[PDB]
RNA sequence: GACGGGGAAUCAGGGUUCGAUUCCGGAGAGGGAGCCUGAGAAACGGCUACCACAUCCAAGGAAGGCAGCAGGCGCGCAAAUUACCCACUCCCGACCCGGGGAGGUAGUGACGAAAAAUAACAAUACAGGACUCUUUCGAGGCCCUGUAAUUGGAAUGAGUCCACUUUAAAUCCUUUAACGAGGAUCCAUUGGAGGGCAAGUCUGGUGCCAGCAGCCGCGGUAAUUCCAGCUCCAAUAGCGUAUA
């Protein structure tokens, strides 16, 4: 504290809000530029329709062939890509197919060695892809 | 003892699927020939009759 | 507008700490030791322990000559020497924080019931609690973390329903005598 | 071989290795028995470094 | 009304409960508006309506069976799902095509099969009136050839903000009551694309 | 055998009744029916039992302990004058017309939408 | 992405975030406008016109507003019975007597909270630990402790099913008959095992491919990190993931 005197609160007070406003983190959840540029819309999850499934590829250090999925969104029409998340799931998308879109984790920022990813595929055609992987259901048809 | 499968679950069902097939059967069994029930009238035709 | 209740309460806490050697090492002891079943129970004493020692420190923030003091301190005191975790020669306010958490594990029916002198172990005695043997002062418990008091301590005995404190024998028993019967006629 | 953009091929192309018929383990209460009885019953006075629990040297 | 039901559906059988039995009086039809009486059972030799709460995916022609047991595990439709396997004369070709809507389940199958003797493939088989999710459909297929981006409508109504939003982006909705005029508008947006 | 015991005994001149807490002791036998214990206080008031209505007794646990409500009337009618309609429903003394709410909702308002003498043969 | 407050979560001390939500007050019944009656209304389960939507119509006309209780459509990540009763708590009326989707009761229900099964005992198998001596063998092991698909009787519960009890009538709980377990097949899952961070330098397959990985990083034909088996570790009827 710089001004300390009996009687001043309000510059006390006015001087921690604009250090406030000043920020980054407090910036990002006060300002609604933030929430309608986030295609999910300050939800947790969401639905959305499988366009074409895309392969793309890791950064310098290693190697690999990270495959994706275009998915474009219910609620608004977004088009984003998700990552399937784990080994040989990928037989269990097909084209124009429901699916649903969570989070990495990591609050909207690439995880790991794949670049501009930001979601990553729960359940596909309303039947999780856990028990599809442990053959627990099947797709129905 | 060694009569039955090992789990239950895959022959309980069977007890129900006994019952259902008796019960029905019996149901073929005692009938009437006589005050049936009501046919249906199937109409059939061309464009504009 | 219905007419419910709507209150409840947490009587456990998760620690801070989810990996740490010698905490799991305590917790484990104290599990086998007193004959419990999970952690949550002995977290449930830890944070009933954690709040009577909080209560006695707020109590013992304030000076003397104070009659909310002297009340809630006298009222507190006595519930303390009648569950039977303290005795008449320690009734003083500030020794409440050296009581630990095996003067309280110490009263549990089930530690009571083994080392009053009617069961083989511990393991032993939660199972005969368990299965309606066990009652105090006419009354059926079966429920091992019964807080016993002091004046309820000598009124421990088998159920007059039970075939340890004389009654019907079991179903075990009456099988194999009318197997035994069958057998033999 | 096959193809560089071969989906799932390491979880298809390795051997299926059957279960094994094991003892119905004890849950609950007795299975923390079994760990005081392990753990702080059957201690032995060693010395240097003691081995983990799973330490199959 | 105390029983479950097991209904064929397209998704396999699925089982339901039901809700009521709406009987018409015995002067009119069944394609009346919204003129029914309930009935807590029925006798023989009746046309009734039973209603549920979540189907939304049947198939017409089939029979059903009445559960006086408790369905505790899907296994009492194994005879059904027998029954099913064979004999699938309405094949569900659900390839990428045009999304098609019809007010009922033979209508909506008469459309399907204009379209295979058309040549056309169909994607979507949603019954019932036109929505924004069936035009946001259309709207995904507005890319990777767009010429199946069009909505197939008979005899439903589209709702205002649907038609408003399908202006926005070109969708094109044929809404006809008429099945010929529909077919001959199809083949004119067709032939002038 | 089964014994019982008042309880909280008081008499009420301005209801002619009297209320009481019945305590049943029935070691090892299950909840007797209420027929005993209302012949247990015609026997133990020496009262003709057709005016001993008891009810409300649930099993404490430890097999043995039932607590129950008892009302000793001094009179028949009187009785029957200040009761409510179940217990009576329950002595068999009181039958409740059998129609359900929805056929007497409709029946009301069916006779709601016409007029006239008309009201008494739209609704049977 | 503001109904206000009593309050809620986190919480040493100070603070931060939420409060549509059972109690109080305010506002509306598609949204504006106007009014009759009545003590009390700008009332909408009252009326009169406008716009948007919309029902029947023998086409001249007529009847409407579930942000009440059930239910349906859409919107979505997101939310239950088109049940029973006025018996309890109260409310309106000429009035002990009628009515109340106010309310109570049951069904769905892993939002969440509390208690609490999935085992104990006895003898041999084979491993230790304590006692004067036998320094080291082995016995004493009368007092033990552990675990081994060796054996053996003695217990009660989930479930089926009579009665009793509860209640307006049931159902639920409690009591109680008769049956009801040895591999007690009456079978406990969810994550993880390089570090953070508790726990294999075990065995097979791929070879910067497939994939793992919140972060460092791991895969290049001997992978303590991938895919499977065995063992182990953390919580336990619960556990993992995404967002504020």
């Amino acid at each position: 504290g710089k001004c300390r005197g009996l009687r001043t609160a309000r510059k006390l007070r006015s001087h921690r809000r604009d250090q406030k406003w000043h920020d980054k983190q407090y910036k990002k959840a006060h300002l609604g530029t933030a929430l309608k540029a986030n295609p999910f819309g300050g939800a947790s999850h969401a639905k959305g329709i499988v366009l074409e499934k895309v392969g793309v590829e890791a950064k310098q250090p290693n190697s690999a062939i990270r495959k994706c999925v275009r998915v474009q969104l219910i609620k608004n029409g977004k088009k984003i890509t998700a990552f399937v998340p784990n080994d040989g799931c990928l037989n269990f998308i097909e084209e124009n197919d429901e699916v649903l879109v969570a989070g990495f984790g990591r609050k909207g920022h690439a995880v790991g060695d794949i670049p501009g990813v930001r979601f990553k595929v729960v359940k596909v055609a309303n039947v999780s892809l856990l028990a599809l992987y442990k053959g627990k259901k099947e797709r129905p048809r | 003892d060694s009569d039955d499968d090992r789990t239950k679950e895959e022959r309980a069902y069977d007890k129900a699927k006994r019952r259902i097939e008796k019960r029905r059967l019996e149901h073929s069994k005692n009938v009437n020939t006589e005050k049936l029930r009501a046919p249906v009238i199937c109409v059939l035709g061309h464009v504009d009759t | 507008p219905v007419a419910r209740s709507w209150v409840c309460r947490k009587t456990y806490v998760t620690p801070r700490r989810p990996f740490e050697k010698s905490r799991l090492d305590q917790e484990l002891k104290l599990i086998g030791e007193y004959g419990l079943r999970n952690k949550r129970e002995v977290w449930r004493v830890k944070f009933t322990l954690a709040k009577i020692r909080k209560a006695a420190r707020e109590l013992l923030t304030l000076d003397e000559k104070d009659p909310r003091r002297l009340f809630e301190g006298n009222a507190l005191l006595r519930r303390l020497v009648r569950i039977g975790v303290l005795d008449e020669g320690k009734m003083k306010l500030d020794y409440i924080l050296g009581l630990k958490i095996e003067d309280f594990l110490e009263r549990r029916l089930q530690t009571q019931v083994f080392k009053l002198g009617l069961a083989k172990s511990i393991h032993h005695a939660r199972v005969l609690i368990r299965q309606r043997h066990i009652r105090v002062r006419k009354q059926v418990v079966n429920i091992p973390s019964f807080i016993v008091r002091l004046d309820s301590q000598k009124h421990i005995d088998f159920s007059l329903r039970s075939p340890y404190g004389g009654g019907r024998p079991g179903r075990v028993k009456r099988k194999n005598a009318k197997k035994g019967q069958g057998g033999a006629g | 071989h096959g193809s560089l953009a071969r989906v799932g091929k390491v979880r298809g192309q390795t051997l299926k290795v059957a279960k094994q018929e094991k003892k119905k383990k004890r849950t609950g209460r007795a299975k923390r028995r079994m760990q005081y009885n392990r753990r702080f019953v059957n201690v032995v006075p060693t010395f240097g470094k003691k081995k983990g629990p799973n330490a199959n040297s | 009304e105390g029983d479950t039901i097991i209904v064929p559906g397209v998704e396999g059988p699925i089982v339901t409960q039901i809700r009521g039995l709406l009987l018409p009086p015995p002067m009119k039809e069944l394609r009346v508006k919204n003129q029914y009486e309930k009935h807590k059972e029925v006798e023989a030799a009746q046309g009734v309506k039973i209603l549920g709460k979540d189907l939304e995916k049947t198939l017409a022609g089939l029979p059903l069976l009445v559960a006086y047991k408790e369905d505790e595990i899907p296994v009492l439709k194994d005879e059904l799902i027998h029954e099913l396997k064979q004999t699938l004369n309405a094949i569900k070709l659900e390839e990428k095509g045009v999304y098609v809507q019809a007010s009922t389940l033979g209508s909506l199958e008469a459309l399907l099969e204009f379209l295979k003797t058309s040549e056309v493939p169909y994607a979507g088989i949603n019954i019932g009136p036109v929505h924004k999710k069936d035009v946001m459909k259309a709207s995904v297929m507005l890319e990777h050839d767009p010429q199946y981006a069009v909505i197939l409508a008979f005899d439903v109504r589209i709702e205002r903000d649907a038609q408003e939003m399908a202006d926005s982006l070109g969708v094109r909705i044929f809404s006809a009551e008429i099945i010929y005029h529909l077919f001959d508008a199809f083949t004119k947006y067709r032939q002038d694309y | 055998t089964v014994t019982i015991r008042t309880r909280k005994f008081m008499t009420n001149r301005l209801l002619q009744r009297k209320q009481m807490v019945i305590d049943v002791l029935h070691p090892g036998k299950a909840t007797v029916p209420k027929t005993e214990i209302r012949e247990k206080l015609a026997k133990m008031y020496k009262t003709t039992p057709d005016v001993i209505f008891v009810f409300g007794f649930r099993t404490h646990f430890g097999g043995g302990k039932t607590t129950g409500f008892g009302m000793i009337y001094d009179s028949l009618d009187y009785a029957k004058k200040n009761e409510p309609k179940h217990r009576l429903a329950r002595h068999g003394l009181y039958e409740k017309k059998k129609t359900s709410r929805k056929q007497r909702k409709e029946r009301k308002n069916r006779m709601k939408k016409v007029r006239g003498t008309a009201k008494a043969n739209v609704g049977a």
